[PDB]
């Protein structure tokens, strides 16, 4: 049967685990757990053409509680490259993993996702997110709590991935 | 509720309105009012057919669904012309003129 | 009361308030006579005036006033005779 | 799902549909919405009016609902569109699923200039459809909504001289939405309870006789003085 | 399991087993659970362990699965970029040729690549590490060999192509933040000095070479150099000819071409306009060939695959990229002008996909031409630019109408461990999507509203006859309508506004069905809230509006309500003043009407919807200028929640159990959620209201607070997913919030001061520290916080009390760890902050035990994670500083008393990598440290050396606390960064990128001058910053 793994990239302070941890149980977690190294969530999906699962790897964002950096990147198939909206640098770091990812990775599908746009102070203006453009990624503004846009990512990889561009979730 | 009636003898024409259960004897004085003719020296029909004096208006052939005060009823009326009563007659209005051509039917 | 009396020569009696209603016979305020008025157009406006004069700020429904199409255009010179 | 004249005629373009109609067989035949041709016309342009009925185009064409070409040139007000299917014999008081004439239609908007074409060819004022409305009482309606100026005003001047007289006291009473504005229907409720002078029954009177002609070429030939003929075209 | 067997691959002192790290390193990619768990920890151990050499050189060798190899090169990476300039030179030069040999022996293998893709690129970024710290002077002949055996062979040529696109990045786009600013300096520099030695191996490549996958590397290669190549190689050559001729018309060289084009494009220089315009005609030419001008791009791109979606946004991009950028000069290029109309309608085209991103990025210079436009005249339509594009501005407002992002944004949350409302988002990317249309849009309309008019007109009366009826149709139309607003002469809004309604009643007339009449409902309310221009010139129709609106709030299809409250509190907003005046022919303010009608309007709305209305109400009332009247006003338009509230107040006095009762707690939190948007929407004069029910709103407060308590107590933390605990927690929350608001919006603080603060005190703190820790609300914290805010020092006297009562219990929550209870950090850290900014007096006057534990936590406050915790701190301790200048009583004690600690601190969270975000704050703070120090301040920090100037001894001492912190530095490099401290003291910039550049230092063993200190240059640099904040 269709299987992937999937592996999140991203500066800490940007909801990387929370993400993983609503799909798995769907209850939203506010305490800032610095995650470390790379936890496997075996996760599932279900649409109009059956079911399809992703192994999905957490790589911590901080340069201090990394682990193995790129290595974790080698099997992967698709990867979501993560920053937040309130936090401007986390966008400065973008390109940065994005060229750690590339470089072990055969232009994947990859997406950008823009945590945080529930919080009313969008230092990230809209406008200046022109990056994603050039290097035809696919850009989705999310929240993890009030589930905005939060099945987008996940749609957009599978139809990609898949290959079927009628594919829906139920 | 009442009804409006056409008085007519000859050329004359008096409009009124009178109740259902108003007496013939009512629109006996009702004439007296502008004609010195008595009562008794008037006696009305309708549509020739003679009209009791102490019919009410109600029971007779006239009533208010009957008779609009758009659409009245004639009622002839004849005096004791030589101490006799005349033969009713009542002159018609005369004839209206030819519809011109536009107002044709279809 | 008023008589009217038409221009075949017909005599109408209408009492005074209800033959009122016409503009020319307020100027002419107990005979009135019409040169171009006949006894079939006459008639017809004295049911108008009846007519009116008894549906006059009526609160129900007013029901039609009938005309016939063969008088229509003498009955409308009348009406503007008379300006009721 | 439409043909090329349906497209022309989408456009408008006089210079298109005339060149199209060379094959104009296809000017009264039917397409996807069930739209003639002759209707996509009238609601853009006269000139395409025009031009199609020089080919025979059917004035009176059906369509889903029967709303012939008149009932559409009526609602977007487009006078001359209104004027020249008229005069080429459309049926003034066609009538649709729901009997709306094209006068009906034309107070729903309250456009003072077909109102006043539509009355001008004898168009019956004292239709009612199946909902119940009027041209009048959808002129109202209109009013009480407080949308509108002087030019409704005239459109209802206009309709109020030619149905001789009209009630909406449905009941006994005025509508719900009409009760909601005092200074309006005081002035409706007088209107009502009037039976109206003589001269204005005795004009409906012979404007329904006259029938379906143009009237006012019509009264020429009438022996009424000027400006009463002028009355019966409702100048006052 | 076999952990046993596991750990030994951490047993240095034996010899590495290579088949068990394999088998390991491919479990991990191959494992699950504690497999892979003890496997990355034992991996990520092995890596941080001094013995490398011996690992890296047996795993390339012995290692059988590929990525076993790129393991250890990742170890060789680590070793080069840590120990590099302390190895010996043997082994130095042992590693490059080894290093080397491998590229070599696994490069030329098969002719172009092979398996080993990812094990050769990461080859591939071991030589870039090592190329970096040895090129300019070690290997003065690299790039002449890189060259050499380019020419030699294609099987080297494409991998040393990729061998430069790799060294071109690490050196042009990713320096800062990994390289130190002169050693980047200098690479740049060489780069720039050896570039064309590479150029001519490129042109080459490009014009001569015939392998396609060598000659799309070299197209990649080019595109990274242009980053940052010299504009001589790129326009005063044939690049651009041979480009365009020999590679944007084949499949697999076309989106790279055009990404190139593109990048040259975008440059921005004056005098190489004549290459721009040739780019643009070739390139024109081109995309006619393989892209006639009626294709059918949008089915294209649906049934096109990754290839073809990728040129059409990538043309996209150059056509959008090319004209913002010189479209002037092709539109003075009056030969041209076809071309310039060719691509304008190449543009529609692509505008028509219905690909979010691409529609965006046509948009955008959508938006730039109409801006253009507009500012070239103001007046509506001859001006030449406008002149010139107007045929195609038609075209452009169709697309505008036929699509149009929703302006609205409506989500369902949960909230409060359970409670759902309804929420709107203000900037998301859809909402900023709306935005630029509507801007673009309302620019066209200021220049042919007499279009717009009549594009709308014909839109709409076709979705009227059913030609064009559709849901879809119909809501774009409608938010396209109202997109416009006042975009026009009111006049001719008056007139557009009139047509667009009489169509639009039309047509909900005509209709039929349940589902077509919410639609076209939910249509015309939208589209009247959007015109209050309108409204405000028609009382008759505007009354006819509320009065409908009133209809619909009883209807119960799904939709309808919500809409019809949103639609009337928009219209409250825009349009109170109308509602509190006797309008012409009225006989009493329309506003007395709508009170006495409150009872049934609000007969079916659920609570939300009835909030929102009361909210609409308030909005309206606010207009009232008399005071008396307005007082009525408020009297009878909270006479109905009033009554609710004082038979719930009755009952509870007779018996306060009843508040245990959820439905009774349930109709307060309603009660009070109504008054807190009444008291949002009237203002100041709202405190009428709650004068009113202010002490017996403390009082339950307090009871509820109580019940709360003893619940968690007896039950523990679980006992909060019982609905009764949440309906407690709800009606807390509403309290504090209604206090908060209208605190906020009060305008008198000595009133609000003297009468409504003393009860806070009373019966809020004092709850506060009793309550066990896990029910305190940390909302608590926010009402004082804004209660200070505006107060600003009428609060002052009471600040002790307050903190007394708050503060020492707070820490206690926030202070074991850095993780839990975060909105009590941030609350409270605000409240500080407020404290700080307004009361510091207060500071002043505490006892200086708890001046200490404030800077304590002040400290801890910018020691955390969070990054907006982080910045709060650093935030407070700014204005700390800033205010303790002007208290020179204590400035002096408190500079004895921590200034060393303080900067001890700043230091050490600098030196750390998990807060460089605050790396702008920690530059301010040091900066203004510094100047204190130097410009001269009467007291010395250390009695022993009271003689010795401060900028002597906190040289020596930063310079001490560095070399314990980070022995391997040395002193030149610990001495030099002092002194810049002090020389880099005004210029801030500088002084961050010094921060940032001595941050890369740290990181590295860096050698005795070997090829990291640039100590000369260094000097220079700072020896003129140090004149630079000098004058
Ligand atoms: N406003 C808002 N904040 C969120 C949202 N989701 C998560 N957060 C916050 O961001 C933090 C996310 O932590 P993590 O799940 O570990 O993700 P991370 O921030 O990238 O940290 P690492 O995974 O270790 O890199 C949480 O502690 C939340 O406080 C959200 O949807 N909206
Ligand atoms: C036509 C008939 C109607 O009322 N349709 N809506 C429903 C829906 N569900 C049950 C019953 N009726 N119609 C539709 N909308 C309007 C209309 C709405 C508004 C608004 F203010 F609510 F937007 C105003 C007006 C106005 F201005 F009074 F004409 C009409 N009418
Ligand atoms: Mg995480």
């Amino acid at each position: 049967v269709p299987t992937f793994k999937l592996v999140l990239v991203g500066d800490g302070g940007t909801g990387k685990t929370t993400f993983v941890k609503r799909h798995l149980t769907g209850e939203f977690e506010k305490k800032y757990i610095a995650t470390i190294g790379v936890e496997v969530h075996p996760l599932s999906f279900y649409t109009n053409f059956g079911e399809i699962k992703f192994d999905v790897w957490d790589t911590a964002g901080l340069e201090k509680f990394g682990g193995l950096r790129d290595g974790y990147y080698i099997n992967a198939q698709c990867a979501i490259i993560m920053f937040d909206v309130t936090s401007r640098i986390t966008y400065k770091n973008v390109p940065n993993w994005h060229r750690d990812l590339v470089r072990v990775c055969e232009n994947i599908p990859i997406v950008l996702c823009g945590n945080k746009v529930d919080v009313k102070e969008r230092k990230v203006k809209a406008k200046t997110i022109t990056f994603h453009r050039k290097k035809n990624l696919q850009y989705y503004d999310i929240s993890a709590k009030s589930n905005y846009n939060f099945e987008k990512p996940f749609l957009w990889l599978a139809r990609k991935l898949a290959g079927n561009p009628q594919l829906e979730f139920v | 509720m009442d009804v409006f009636l056409m008085i007519r003898r000859h050329k004359t024409t008096i409009f009124t309105d009178a109740k259902e259960s108003s007496t013939v004897f009512e629109l006996k004085r009702i004439v007296e009012g502008i004609l010195k003719r008595p009562p008794d020296e008037q006696r009305l029909y309708k549509d020739d057919q003679l009209l009791d004096d102490g019919k009410t208006l109600g029971e007779c052939g006239f009533t208010s669904q009957t008779a609009r005060p758009q659409a009245p009823a004639t009622v002839g009326l004849a005096f004791r012309a030589d101490d006799t009563f005349e033969a009713l007659c009542i002159e018609p209005f005369s004839s209206p003129p030819e519809l011109p051509d536009v107002m044709k039917p279809q | 009361y008023v008589k009217l009396i038409s221009s075949d020569g017909h005599e109408f009696i209408v009492k005074r308030e209800h033959a009122l209603t016409s503009g020319t016979i307020k100027a002419m305020l107990n005979e009135v006579n019409f040169r171009e008025i006949p006894s079939h157009v006459l008639s017809k406006v004295c049911m108008y005036f009846t007519y009116k004069v008894r549906y006059t700020n009526s609160s129900t429904e007013i029901p039609e006033f009938p005309i016939a199409p063969e008088i229509a255009l003498e009955l409308l010179m009348a009406a503007n005779f008379l300006d009721c | 799902t439409l043909k090329p004249l349906h497209c022309a005629c989408m456009v408008s373009d006089a210079d298109c549909v005339e060149l199209l109609l060379e094959k104009g067989a296809e000017v009264n035949a039917l397409d996807g919405y069930n739209r003639t041709a002759l209707h996509y016309a009238a609601e853009k342009d006269e000139a395409c009016v025009e031009v199609l009925l020089e080919y025979g185009a059917n004035p009176n064409a059906l369509d889903g609902n029967r709303d012939t070409p008149l009932h559409w040139a009526a609602f977007k007000n487009n006078a001359e569109c209104v004027r020249a299917l008229l005069e080429s014999g459309a049926s003034v008081n066609a009538l649709d699923y729901n009997n709306d004439t094209p006068l009906s239609w034309a107070a729903m908007k309250g456009n003072l200039e077909s109102v006043s074409i539509l009355l001008d060819y004898g168009a019956e004022v004292r239709v009612i459809n199946l909902i119940g409305q009027t041209p009048i009482s959808r002129l109202v309606a209109l009013l009480v909504r407080g949308l509108g100026t002087e030019k409704e005003d005239s459109c209802f001047e206009l309709l109020h001289r030619a149905v001789g007289h009209f009630e909406l006291r449905k009941n006994g009473t005025m509508p719900r939405e009409v009760a909601r504005d005092p200074q309006l229907c005081e002035k409706l409720t007088v209107l009502c309870s009037a039976p109206g002078t003589l001269k204005t029954l005795a004009r409906y009177a012979v404007r329904r006789s006259l029938g379906l002609q143009y009237l006012p070429d019509a009264v020429k030939g009438l022996p009424l003085p000027a400006s009463l003929k002028e009355y019966l075209l409702l100048l006052e | 399991l076999a952990d046993h067997a596991a750990r030994q691959l951490l047993d240095f002192s034996q010899k590495l087993d290579i088949n068990l790290l394999d088998n390991v390193v491919n479990c991990l990619y191959h494992g699950e659970g504690a497999q892979q768990r003890m496997a990355q920890e034992v991996l990520t151990h092995l890596k941080e362990h001094p013995d490398a050499w011996t690992r890296v050189d047996t795993i390339l060798e012995f290692s059988q699965n590929m990525n076993t190899k790129y393991y250890g090169l990742q170890i060789l990476e680590n070793v080069i970029k840590t120990r590099w300039k302390i190895l010996p030179r043997n082994q130095c030069e042992g590693i490059k040729k080894y290093v080397v040999g491998l590229i070599i022996k696994t490069s030329s293998d098969p002719t172009c690549v092979e398996k080993e893709k990812v094990y050769i690129g990461k080859l591939n970024m071991i030589l870039v590490q090592i190329l970096k710290q040895e090129w300019p002077k070690h290997w003065p002949t690299f790039i002449s060999d890189i060259v050499g055996a380019s020419r030699t062979s294609e099987s080297l040529c494409q991998n040393n192509m990729v061998i430069l696109k790799l060294l071109s990045e690490e050196v042009f786009d990713f320096s800062s933040g990994q390289i130190t600013q002169v050693k980047s300096k200098h690479l740049k520099d060489s780069m720039c000095n050896e570039f064309s030695q590479i150029f001519q191996l490129c042109q080459f490549v490009m014009e001569n070479s015939q392998n396609a996958p060598l000659v799309h590397a070299t197209l990649e290669t080019l595109l990274r150099f242009l980053n940052w190549i010299p504009l001589g190689y790129i326009f005063e050559t044939k690049l651009i000819s041979t480009l365009i001729y020999k590679f944007l018309n084949v499949p697999m060289f076309r989106n790279v071409s055009l990404k190139c084009l593109t990048e040259i494009a975008g440059v921005s220089v004056s005098q190489y306009e004549e290459q721009f315009v040739t780019l643009f005609t070739l390139t024109m030419m081109q995309l006619k060939q393989m892209l006639p001008l009626n294709t059918n791009i949008r089915l294209a791109y649906s049934n096109g695959k990754d290839d073809e979606q990728n040129f059409i946004q990538n043309l996209s991009l150059f056509l959008c990229t090319f004209l913002k950028e010189h479209d002037q000069l092709i539109e003075k290029r009056l030969n041209l002008r076809e071309t310039l109309m060719e691509a304008l309608h190449y543009m529609l085209l692509v505008s028509e996909v219905e690909e979010t991103e691409i529609f965006k990025i046509c948009l955008e210079y959508w938006n730039h031409l109409a801006a253009e436009l507009y500012r070239e005249s103001p007046f509506s339509t001859v001006p030449p630019r406008r002149q010139l594009y107007l045929p195609m501005l038609f075209k452009v407002r169709l697309l505008m109408v036929s699509r149009m992002a929703k302006p609205e944004e409506v989500l369902v949350v949960e909230n409060d461990q359970g409670e759902v409302v309804r929420e709107f988002m203000k900037d998301t990317d859809s909402i900023n999507l709306y935005k630029n249309m509507r801007e673009t849009l309302v620019y066209l309309t200021h220049l042919d509203y007499v279009d717009t008019e009549r594009i709308m007109t014909e839109k709409l009366h076709n979705q009227v006859n059913g030609t064009e009826w559709s849901w879809k149709n119909l809501n774009t139309l409608c938010w396209a309508i109202g997109s416009i607003s006042g975009a026009m002469h009111e006049e001719d809004e008056k007139r557009f506004l009139v047509t667009v309604i009489k169509d639009l009643l039309g047509l909900c007339e005509q209709k039929r069905g349940k589902d077509n009449k919410a639609i076209i409902a939910s249509n015309i309310m939208y589209i009247v809230g959007q015109y209050p221009r309108f409204l405000r010139a028609h009382w008759k129709f505007l009354k006819t509006v509320v009065n409908k609106l009133f209809e619909f709030m009883h209807e119960t299809h799904d939709g309808v309500q919500d809409m019809a409250c949103d639609t009337f509190i928009k219209i409250a907003q825009k349009c109170r003043r109308h509602f509190v005046q006797v309008q012409v022919g009225e006989v009493m303010p329309f506003i007395d009407e709508i009170l006495n009608n409150i009872n049934t309007i609000i007969c079916d709305l659920q609570p939300q919807q009835v909030h929102t209305f009361y909210e609409a109400v308030g909005y309206m009332i606010g207009a009232q200028t008399d005071q008396t009247v307005q007082e009525h006003l408020i009297e009878k338009y909270m006479l109905l929640p009033n009554q609710v509230w004082d038979s719930i107040i009755q009952q509870a006095t007779k018996n306060v159990d009843i508040l245990k009762d959820p439905e009774t707690v349930k109709q307060l939190g309603s009660i009070l959620k109504t008054n807190v948007r009444a008291c949002k929407a009237v203002g100041h004069p709202f405190v009428i209201q709650l004068g009113r029910i202010y002490l017996d709103m403390l009082n339950v407060y307090k009871c509820l607070s109580e019940n709360i308590s003893a619940a968690i107590q007896a039950n523990g933390e679980m006992v909060t997913k019982q609905p009764l605990i949440r309906s407690m927690r709800t009606v807390k929350r509403e309290t504090l919030k209604l206090i908060s608001g209208w605190v906020s919006r009060s305008n008198d603080p000595q009133m609000v001061a003297e009468n409504f603060v003393p009860p806070l005190l009373d019966a809020v703190l004092i709850d506060y520290q009793r309550n066990v820790p896990a029910a305190r609300e940390p909302e608590v914290l926010s009402t004082m916080a804004i209660i200070v805010n505006k107060l600003g020092g009428h609060i002052t006297a009471e600040i002790p009390q307050i903190f007394d009562a708050v503060f020492e219990c707070t820490l206690n929550m926030i202070n074991k760890d850095f993780e839990e209870y975060p909105e009590h950090r941030t609350n409270f850290f605000l409240l500080l902050q407020a404290v700080n900014s307004h009361c510091f007096p207060a500071f002043l006057a505490i006892p200086p035990t708890q001046f200490k534990l404030v800077l304590d936590s002040i400290i801890w406050a910018f020691k955390h994670t969070m990054r907006n915790v982080a910045d709060t701190g650093l935030q407070i301790l700014f204005t700390l500083l800033q205010n303790v200048a002007q208290e020179e009583a204590a400035a002096q004690s408190f500079y004895q008393t921590y200034f060393c600690d303080i900067l001890q601190h700043i230091f050490s969270v600098v030196t750390d990598t998990s807060h460089t975000a605050g790396l702008t704050m920690h530059a301010s703070i040091l900066a203004y440290m510094f100047n204190l120090v130097e410009e001269g301040k009467i007291s010395t920090s250390l009695n022993p050396g009271n003689p010795v100037n401060n900028q002597i001894f906190l040289q020596e001492y930063v310079a001490n606390l560095l070399k314990s912190a980070f022995p391997h530095l040395q002193d030149a490099q610990v001495k030099l960064f002092v002194t810049g401290l002090f020389s880099l003291n005004q210029d801030i910039p500088a002084f961050k990128e010094h921060l940032r550049d001595f941050l890369v230092q740290i990181k590295e063993f860096a050698g005795e001058d070997t090829s990291d200190l640039f100590l000369e240059e260094r000097e220079i640099a700072l020896r003129q910053a140090d004149e630079e904040k000098h004058k």
